[PDB]
RNA sequence: CGACUCUUAGCGGUGGAUCACUCGGCUCGUGCGUCGAUGAAGAACGCAGCUAGCUGCGAGAAUUAAUGUGAAUUGCAGGACACAUUGAUCAUCGACACUUCGAACGCACUUGCGGCCCCGGGUUCCUCCCGGGGCUACGCCUGUCUGAGCGUCGCU
RNA sequence: ACAAAGCAUCGCGAAGGCCCGCGGCGGGUGUUGACGCGAUGUGAUUUCUGCCCAGUGCUCUGAAUGUCAAAGUGAAGAAAUUCAAUGAAGCGCGGGUAAACGGCGGGAGUAACUAUGACUCUCUUAAGGUAGCCAAAUGCCUCGUCAUCUAAUUAGUGACGCGCAUGAAUGGAUGAACGAGAUUCCCACUGUCCCUACCUACUAUCCAGCGAAACCACAGCCAAGGGAACGGGCUUGGCGGAAUCAGCGGGGAAAGAAGACCCUGUUGAGCUUGACUCUAGUCUGGCACGGUGAAGAGACAUGUUUUUUCACUGACCCGGUGAGG
RNA sequence: GGUGGAGCCGCCGCAGGUGCAGAUCUUGGUGGUAGUAGCAAAUAUUCAAACGAGAACUUUGAAGGCCGAAGUGGAGAAGGG
RNA sequence: UACCCACCCGACCCGUCUUGAAACACGGACCAAGGAGUCUAACACGUGCGCGAGUCGGGGGCUCGCACGAAAGCCGCCGUG
RNA sequence: UAAGGCUAAAUACCGGCACGAGACCGAUAGUCAACAAGUACCGUAAGGGAAAGUUGAAAAGAACUUUGAAGAGAGAGUUCA
RNA sequence: CGCGACCUCAGAUCAGACGUGGCGACCCGCUGAAUUUAAGCAUAUUAGUCAGCGGAGGAGAAGAAACUAACCAGGAUUCCCUCAGUAACGGCGAGUGAACAGGGAAGAGCCCAGCGCCGAAUCCCCGCCCCGCGGCGGGGCGCGGGACAUGUGGCGUACGGAA
C-alpha cells in the first residue's frame, strides 16, 4: 500500500517469514512424514488473507 | 458490463481486521465487527450453526490458563505449600 | 406488494432536508421585561439570504440588556427594510414597517408578518416569500384579537403574541415561469429530494395502486377516503369536490 | 398489556397466530420490576416486592434487595442462604413470590401439568418413549 | 392407507420421539450405585435398623 | 512374412482396486464434576545453535525453581557436566514468572493523546525535557468526608 | 416509453396535513408556515376543454323515529338469568362534485328524375358524442370509394365519412425548432443488382515445436417391404477392396438444455379485486387515571338519576429562556 | 502352475450396514475423438559478435522500424505485498 | 469344455415406461470401488416352544472388583399390575 | 389454611476432566479430521471446507567404474527380496 | 441572618467489598414459527417443539398441603413400574390425551412476620494486645465510631404457643 499502519506492517513481517523451504536436516530426523513446506505463499496466485 | 468489467473498479475495502475476533471481519462503515460482534459486549455465539460454534470454543485455542485449573483440581487446589526438601 | 414513494418520505435518509449552507432558524428574539414593558433597540447589519427560502434574511443586532454582550438574531425581513435602520421591539415600539409589537396594540387591518400561534413561539404563521397577515379586530376582555392568514381563513389568537409590520420580502417569486427542467433540479437541490415525481400510472402496481394496465389509465376512482390505511391514502385526498 | 414486535401487522402464517394487538405477556408486571432491579444492581439479590401506588399509566412496585457479601449478612444464619451462589439472580429464574405464580405451580387437582419439577420437565417426562433394556 | 379388517391404531410418533428417546443401558450399572449407598448407609451408623426407621 | 486391424496369450507400462495390517474414530458404561477484574475463553506478535509447519511456551520465553527419577539428549553439531554428582534427561508440579489485544478498565483505536502521584538524569522542583515505578473504566453495597434544599422544624 | 417546464385539481392554520416506528412525552417533511408542505392527474406554445351526479367513489354545521354493542340503566326470578326502555360512529335517507372513476343509443314517413333527405313522427336514457379529426399507430367487412404519384402500386400523399370500435386534461385539434424515432417519393451516387472479375493483408494449407474440447449403446453404402404406421442393423434385392489428405454441409430425426408452448398435479409463486378468513392502522363509545367550585334543567319519585352550561388549576398537556424582574 | 510375504478356512448354530450393468447414480481412473481444433487483434524485422554442452527467442554492437509527448515516456493514489 | 481360425444354419441393443420398442422413444464412452425395503413401536394372522384357568414380566430387591458380567442365579417379591 | 422463607437423598447429563469396554468401522468405511485438519483453499462477509496412512527388520537408502550439458542410463554393490 | 437537629438528595481516584464476560450436554424463566399431517384447507396438527433471549449449578427445579379423597380413609417433593393410549379434547376427524389409588427407589424436616414478652437483651466497622493465620477467625480490652425505637436479639409460629 506504501501507507501502512502499524498493525497492517506487522501482519505482513509474519507472513513475509512463514515463506521459507524446510531446512534439510528435518527430513533426517526419525519420525518424518515431512518432505516439502506445503503452506508456502506466491504473492501472484493465493493473494493473503486481505 | 455486471461481469469481468464491473470486477474491476474493486480497489476499497469493506471488512478489515477485528481486534477482538482476529478475523478479516470488522465493518468500518458500520463500525462492528460481525463475526462476533465487536463493540458489543457479548460474543456473536449462535445455536443456529453449530458447526461454526464448533471453530471457536474453549479448547480450540491455547487454554493457557484453564489447562492449568485441571491440573490443580486433579491434585487438590492446594497452595502456598512446598513438598518436602531434601 | 411493495412500499409506495410517500410511504417512504417518513423514514427519512434520503428524503431528508438538505440543510448544510442554510443561515440559521429565522426565529424573533423571545420576550423580556424589553418585550413585555417597553420597546427594546437594534440595528440591522445585513440583508444575507439562505438556501431553500424565497424570503430573505437580516441579521438584526440588539444588544443584551443584562450582560455586556450584543445579542444577534434572524429576522424574515419585511419589504422595505434596509441595512442600518432601526428595528424597534416590544409593546412601546411605534407602528412602522419592520418594528414588532405584539398584535394586541396595533390597530385593525394594519398589515404584519412573522406572526406567532401562541404567545412566545418566535414567530410561527405569515413568513413565506411575499405573504401578509392583516389584523382584523380585537376584543379587549378575553385578549383575543381575529387575524386573516394568507390561505383566507380567519383565525382567533390571544393578543399577547408578536408579530413584525410589513410585508415579507420577495413578493412575486412565483411570477416568473421556471422555464426549463434544469431550473427545476437546480431550485430543489437546495430543499430535499422531492423532484422529478413520476405518475402513479407509469409504475407496476407492486409499487403504487394506480399502477398497470394494458393502456396507462387509473382504474378507480382517484378520490380516497380521508380514514384510508397509508399506502392506498394516494391522489385526491377526503376531496370535497373535484374540477375547477 | 404486551403488544407483538412484528415490523407491521405482518406476522406471516396462519391466521391463528395473525395477533398483535390483543396479547397479553406470560409473566406478571410485579416480576418485571424485581427483574429490572436485580438486573441493574448484579451485585445485590433479590429478595421480594409489594405494591405502593399506580397510574392510568404506570404500576410502582417497590423491592427489597440484600447484599450477600456485607459481615451482617453472612454472619448471621437464616440469612446466608443468600450468599450460597445457587441464589443468584432469584428473578431470572422465576423463583421469587410473584415469579413463581407464573410458573403455575402447587399441589392437587389444578396443577397437573408443572407435575415434575416445572412446566418443561412436566412434558419432558411425558413426551420420552421409555424403551427399557428388556422391553 | 387400512386393508381388510385391522385395528384402528392411533399410534402417538407424530410429535418427535427420536430426538427424547430414553435407552436404559444405565439400568444394570445403576442396580449397583444404589447397591453401594444402601450398603454405605447400613456400615455408615452402624447399630440401627438397615431398613430405616 | 509387406502395413494397418482384430482376437488371444508372454512380458513391459498406466493406474491404483483387492488383500493384510492400524498410536484413529464411533457406541456404551464408570468416577469426577474443575472458568473470570488477584484479570477468563478467544485472538495477535514473539521465543530453538542450525527451525518453516504442528506442538510447547511468554522478553526468565522449545521453559523457571522444586520433588521424584536416576544416565542421557540425538538430524547434525555443540557442549557442560566429574553419571560418588538436585545428577543428564523425562514425569510430576505445590515455589516464581504472565508480551499485546480481549468483560479490557485514564480517552480513543491512528496505535494517538492524556492527567495525577512518586524515583533516577535534567532540575538542585525550575518547569520543561528525558528515563523509571503507582494510580486514573462503568454499576452498586456498607461505612467516611464535603456539601445542597422558601423540606420539617428547633434555637436565636 | 419516462422525465420535463406548463396547466390543473386535492388535503392542511401545527393536539395540522402526509408520513415513519415495536416502544417512548419517538422520529421525517421541519434550520419549515399556504408565493409553504404533502397528494394526484395531464404534458411546451397556439386554439379549445361539449353534454351526463343514474352507477361506483369522495364529500357535506346535512335528517340519523330506519337499524346498532360494550357498558350503562329498568323489570321478573331464588340465581345463573331472562325480558325492557335507549341508540355512536358507520351504515340507511337527503344535498354537492366529472381537470373523480367513468358514460355519451334504436326506429318510419316525407322535397318535381332516381337517390338523398332540410322537415315531421314514435321509443328509450343519466346524457344520448357537440368543436373538431379519420380507412390515422384507432376501420371488422378491406387490395373502402375517388384523385394523384407509376409502363404497372394491397405501398405513399390528398379528399370522401352511419366512424366493427375516433373525439375533448382517460385531453381534442394544430406545429416552428429538434430526433442514432416510423414510413413514402425524387435528385445525386454507387459491385445492391444484370454478372461477376481481379489485387492486397491475415488465415486456413504443409513443416518444427507445443497441444485441447463437445460428443460416444454398438456403430456407420442404398431401394422396397413390413415394423411404434419415415431403419444403420431386420426380410428381399442392389452390392462391398486396405490406410488416408483437402473440402463439404444431404443424412446421423447430430450436439447444446429432464421443452419456455399445451394439458395434468387437489405443486407453487408474482400481481388484482365485488373471492373466503383475517389482520396493522384509523373513526366512534365505554371504563380507568379524572379533581375543585358554580349555577340551572329535565326524568322518576313524593330522595335518586340524567346531568346540560359557565367557570378553577393541583394532576395532565404544549410554548419559551442561560428558567432574570 | 506362478507371485506374494502373514495369517486363514471346513462343519453345527447365532448376527448382519450381505451379492450390482443401469439410477443425466457418487468418487477415482482411462480411452476414442487426436497428434486433431488450435498457438491469426495493434504494420518489422536483419547482420555480426559474445556467452555458452545447446541460440530464430539472451546480451553487446550495427541497420531498419513503430509508440510520437490526450505516449509504449517520467512520477503518485487505492490496491498489491 | 476353455485359446485362435474356418465354415453351414440361426441371429437387430441392453435397461425402462408401455395396448405395442431393434426403434426416427429416453438412460448407457469404458473400468474399478461405493450404492437402495432398514430399525423402533403398535396391531393382525400363521408357525415353534414353556406352562396351562392361569401365565408372566417389569420395575425393584437379594448375590461383585465383571475377566468372561454391565451376564447367570435367586426373591410370601409372582401379582401391586 | 393460601397472599412470606429455607432443605439433603434417590433424579438428568451428545459440554469438560479422567478412565473402562465392544457379536462396531476398518483408509471412498469410521467424526469434516488415523497425516502440519477445522489445516490448505474459496467467498467482501455471514460462512463454505478438502484431498492425503503402509520401503525394509536394519537405511544396510546404491560407494565405485562408465556414458551423457544434465535428467537418465550400463556395470557394480546392498539385501531373504 | 446566623448557628443546630432531622428528612430528602448530591459529589468524591475517599476506607473496604462486589457485579459484568466465557461455557453451555443436562437445568430454570420468557419468546415462539413454518415445512408437515388432515390426501384441498382456514380450526386443529407439527407444538410450547426449531431458532431467538435471558439465567444458573455440580446437579438444577420442586418440597413440608389453602393436597388427596369419599375409604374401616390416606399424608412434603423427585424418579421408576403401573394406571393406559384409559377419563376427557377434537371441521368429535387427523389426531391429541392426564391424573387418583397400588408397588418400589429414596426417605428429614423446618424457619419467619405478626400477637406478645423481655432496660436493644442486638449488629456492623474502627484502635490496642493474646492465640490463629495458603478457605481471616476466635479471646479480651477500649465514652473509638455507626446502624436500630419508622424496630435489631432471646423464647415462639399454628403439629399448637406463651404465661
Ligand atoms: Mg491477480
Ligand atoms: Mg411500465
Ligand atoms: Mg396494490
Ligand atoms: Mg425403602
Ligand atoms: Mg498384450
Ligand atoms: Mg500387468
Ligand atoms: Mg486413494
Ligand atoms: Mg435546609
Ligand atoms: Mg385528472
Ligand atoms: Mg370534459
Ligand atoms: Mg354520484
Ligand atoms: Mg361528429
Ligand atoms: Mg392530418
Ligand atoms: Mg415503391
Ligand atoms: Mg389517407
Ligand atoms: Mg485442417
Ligand atoms: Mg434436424
Ligand atoms: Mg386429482
Ligand atoms: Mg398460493
Ligand atoms: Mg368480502
Ligand atoms: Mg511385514
Ligand atoms: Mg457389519
Ligand atoms: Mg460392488
Ligand atoms: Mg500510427
Ligand atoms: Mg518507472
Ligand atoms: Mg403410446
Ligand atoms: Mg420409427
Ligand atoms: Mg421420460
Ligand atoms: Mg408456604
Ligand atoms: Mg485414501
Ligand atoms: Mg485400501
Ligand atoms: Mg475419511
Ligand atoms: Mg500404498
Ligand atoms: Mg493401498
Ligand atoms: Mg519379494
Ligand atoms: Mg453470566
Ligand atoms: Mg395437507
Ligand atoms: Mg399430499
Ligand atoms: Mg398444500
Ligand atoms: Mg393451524
Ligand atoms: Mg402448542
Ligand atoms: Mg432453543
Ligand atoms: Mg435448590
Ligand atoms: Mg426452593
Ligand atoms: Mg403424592
Ligand atoms: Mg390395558
Ligand atoms: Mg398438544
Ligand atoms: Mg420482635
Ligand atoms: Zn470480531
Amino acid at each position: 500500500s506504501s501507507h501502512k499502519t502499524f498493525r497492517i506492517k506487522r501482519f505482513l513481517a509474519k507472513k513475509q517469514k512463514q515463506n521459507r523451504p524446510i531446512p534439510q536436516w528435518i527430513r533426517m530426523k526419525t519420525g518424518n512424514k515431512i518432505r516439502y513446506n506445503s503452506k508456502r505463499r506466491h504473492w501472484r496466485r493465493t493473494k493473503l488473507g486481505l | 458490463t455486471k461481469g469481468t468489467s464491473s470486477f474491476g473498479k474493486r480497489r476499497n475495502k469493506t471488512h478489515t481486521l477485528c481486534r477482538r475476533c482476529g478475523s478479516k471481519a470488522y465493518h468500518l462503515q458500520k463500525s462492528t465487527c460481525g463475526k462476533c460482534g465487536y463493540p458489543a459486549k457479548r460474543k456473536r455465539k449462535y445455536n443456529w450453526s453449530a458447526k461454526a460454534k464448533r471453530r471457536n470454543t474453549t479448547g480450540t485455542g491455547r487454554m493457557r490458563h484453564l489447562k492449568i485449573v485441571y491440573r490443580r483440581f486433579r491434585h487438590g487446589f492446594r497452595e502456598g505449600i512446598t513438598p518436602k526438601p531434601k | 406488494g411493495r412500499v409506495i414513494r410517500g410511504q417512504r418520505k417518513g423514514a427519512g435518509s434520503v428524503f431528508r432536508a438538505h440543510v448544510k449552507h442554510r443561515k440559521g432558524a429565522a426565529r424573533l428574539r423571545a420576550v423580556d421585561f424589553a418585550e413585555r414593558h417597553g420597546y427594546i433597540k437594534g440595528i440591522v447589519k445585513d440583508i444575507i439570504h439562505d438556501p431553500g427560502r424565497g424570503a430573505p434574511l437580516a441579521k438584526v443586532v440588539f444588544r443584551d440588556p443584562y450582560r455586556f454582550k450584543k445579542r444577534t438574531e434572524l429576522f424574515i425581513a419585511a419589504e422595505g427594510i434596509h441595512t442600518g435602520q432601526f428595528v424597534y421591539c416590544g409593546k412601546k415600539a411605534q407602528l412602522n414597517i419592520g418594528n414588532v409589537l405584539p398584535v394586541g396594540t396595533m390597530p385593525e387591518g394594519t398589515i404584519v408578518c412573522c406572526l406567532e400561534e401562541k404567545p412566545g413561539d418566535r414567530g410561527k404563521l405569515a413568513r413565506a416569500s411575499g405573504n401578509y397577515a392583516t389584523v382584523i379586530s380585537h376584543n379587549p376582555e378575553t385578549k383575543k384579537t381575529r387575524v386573516k392568514l394568507p390561505s383566507g381563513s380567519k383565525k382567533v389568537i390571544s393578543s399577547a403574541n408578536r408579530a413584525v409590520v410589513g410585508v415579507v420580502a420577495g413578493g412575486g417569486r412565483i411570477d416568473k415561469p421556471i422555464l426549463k427542467a434544469g431550473r427545476a433540479y437546480h431550485k430543489y437541490k437546495a430543499k430535499r429530494n422531492c423532484w422529478p415525481r413520476v405518475r402513479g400510472v407509469a409504475m407496476n402496481p407492486v409499487e403504487h395502486p394506480f399502477g398497470g394496465g394494458n393502456h396507462q389509465h387509473i382504474g378507480k376512482p382517484s378520490t380516497i377516503r380521508r380514514d384510508a390505511p397509508a399506502g392506498r391514502k394516494v391522489g385526491l385526498i377526503a376531496a370535497r369536490r373535484t374540477g375547477r | 398489556g404486551r403488544k407483538r414486535p412484528v415490523p407491521k401487522g405482518a406476522t406471516y402464517g396462519k391466521p391463528v397466530h395473525h395477533g398483535v394487538n390483543q396479547l397479553k405477556f406470560a409473566r406478571s408486571l410485579q416480576s418485571v420490576a424485581e427483574e429490572r432491579a436485580g438486573r441493574h444492581c448484579g451485585a445485590l439479590r433479590v429478595l421480594n416486592s409489594y405494591w405502593v401506588g399506580e397510574d392510568s399509566t404506570y404500576k410502582f412496585f417497590e423491592v427489597i434487595l440484600i447484599d450477600p457479601f456485607h459481615k451482617a449478612i453472612r454472619r448471621n444464619p437464616d440469612t446466608q442462604w443468600i450468599t450460597k451462589p445457587v441464589h443468584k439472580h432469584r428473578e431470572m429464574r422465576g423463583l421469587t413470590s410473584a415469579g413463581r405464580k407464573s410458573r403455575g405451580l402447587g399441589k392437587g387437582h389444578k396443577f397437573h401439568h408443572t407435575i415434575g419439577g416445572s412446566r418443561r420437565a412436566a412434558w419432558r417426562r411425558r413426551n420420552t418413549l421409555q424403551l427399557h433394556r428388556y422391553r | 392407507a387400512p386393508s381388510r379388517n385391522g385395528m384402528i391404531l392411533k399410534p402417538h410418533f407424530h410429535k418427535d420421539w427420536q430426538r427424547r428417546v430414553a435407552t436404559w443401558f444405565n439400568q444394570p450399572a445403576r442396580k449397583i450405585r444404589r447397591r453401594k449407598a444402601r450398603q454405605a448407609k447400613a456400615r455408615r451408623i452402624a447399630p440401627r435398623p438397615a431398613s430405616g426407621p
